[PDB]
């Protein structure tokens, strides 16, 4: 009866960058209370492949900046090395 | 590493909410994470007045 | 008993940059007790516009222009810094 | 409160108006300075190096309660 | 944070040591005392009273931009 | 008896820019001057970055630059960093 939910709205875990720029969300959905989720349009977010995001440890790996757009992460040549 | 991309719609009852935090300097959007008695995290934007009041109540305790 | 130690001498909070530099005033004038206040001349500042402080947040975004204060004018140097709220 | 700094100084005090301070402010602050709390709950900046600041912190700090 | 000194140095170290030093709120602290951060990334209090803590002090912020 | 160096270790390097509207620095403190290795001088101000993050670097701003100087061949870094970019 009190397990209720309340629009999807909760954090989640972004990416971390040694230089210093703001954090960014790896591509650009959520897993957020069991539900899909999509990240607003104009979110940074990173562009990763299933190698990358496996080859992904705690900076040593160039990833992809992007911005979201209905739903896509799109990709604007800029990269920065990217840790867990 | 923890930000918030999305605020909370609608708006909470503070008989709802157990506690909240603050959310890091390099995060995109800044807000306030509160923490549900289902042991739920809802987002919510720290500029809303009812945001700021159920902060302060349940700072208050 | 409410009276002020004395006029033009309270804390201001500065602008930070992620450069490792100096922290820098937001203009050359703060809101210090009930009056505004000047900074001294030589003081190290940033001279910013409406539309850039709108846009401020707590990482860097927008290139802040260095200056230094002289008769309440924020004169630019050329440096400029990545700084954030 | 790690981006304040002073950028002007009180110059012109009393021991009885001053309910704490804060020894230091940042590092990387253009002026360096010591902040005290009035009892009217106002924030003054003070140079360390004039001696009524160092003696201002002294009797201030000999009157926060030790144990035994 | 909550974090005082409960030690001061005894020896004074060599400004050539000292990478920083960082601010306090040490009002509820028992002693009193300056923070150094050394270029191996070591802590070190330091009494304020002594003069070459305020020596390095001043070596140290000239230095900045 | 013609082609030689005229002066051990003395030709111009292309430096790093900056964004920031500050002087000019060299990526490292070695250069390939007249097909030897070249140490800057002992004070030179220099950039210390790594294989990914040159390699990361483009011809608009985006990475943050590690500022330092030369010392005995070596860039010692200091706090301050800048966005640099190649041109």
């Amino acid at each position: 009866y009190d397990y209720e939910e309340a629009r999807c709205a909760c954090p989640a875990r972004h990416l971390n960058n040694t230089n210093g720029t703001v954090l960014k969300l790896l591509g650009c959905h959520a897993f957020c209370n069991g539900t899909l989720c999509t990240a607003p349009d104009g979110y940074p977010c990173y562009n990763l492949t299933a190698q990358q995001v496996r080859t992904l440890t705690t900076p040593n790996t160039s990833c992809a900046v992007g911005v979201c757009m209905k739903g896509t992460c799109v990709k604007n040549g800029t990269m920065e090395q990217c840790f867990k | 590493v923890t930000c918030c991309y999305n605020f909370t719609n609608r708006k909470i009852s503070v008989q709802r909410l157990a506690s909240y935090r603050i959310t890091s300097s390099k995060c995109p959007k800044e807000a306030v994470i509160f923490k549900t008695i289902v042991a739920k995290e809802i987002c919510a934007d720290p500029k809303q007045k009812w945001v700021q009041d159920s902060m302060d109540h349940l700072d208050k305790q």
